[PDB]
């Protein structure tokens, strides 16, 4: 357990974090670094284009064997 | 409005159908008719005629 219940203490700390608006709370320069790193892996996965943009297309001529 | 931008752009983008710049066969055909067709057929007919003429005689 009855004492075990006193969840409360976790919430409060959830609360102060969530109540914070100025990026991700307690930055640390690493965040950007890691971010950028993963932002780079996705470039690898999805391609080197401007994903903000609609794509160009030049199509291949047909091929005969 | 990226999505709106894209849905629009997607539709009413008309993808080109490839030019058929490849039917030179029609030509290579008509050519081999000069060749196969007429020339052979003409000679074959003439040969079949004489053969027939040759069976003519032999009937008598």
């Amino acid at each position: 357990l009855d004492p075990v219940q006193k969840f409360v203490d976790k919430i409060r700390e959830y609360r102060t974090k969530r109540q914070t608006s100025g990026g991700p709370v307690d930055a640390g320069p690493e965040y950007q670094q890691d971010l950028d790193r993963e932002l780079f892996k996705l470039k690898q996965m999805y391609g080197k284009a401007d994903m903000n943009t609609f794509p160009n297309f030049t199509f291949e001529d047909p091929k005969f064997e | 409005g990226l999505v709106d931008d894209f849905e629009k752009k997607f539709n009413a983008l008309k993808v080109p159908i490839p030019e058929d710049k490849y039917t030179a066969q029609v030509d290579a055909e008509e050519k081999e008719d000069v060749k196969s067709c007429a020339e052979f057929l003409t000679q074959s007919k003439t040969r079949i005629q004489e053969y027939e003429k040759e069976l003519e005689k032999m009937r008598n």
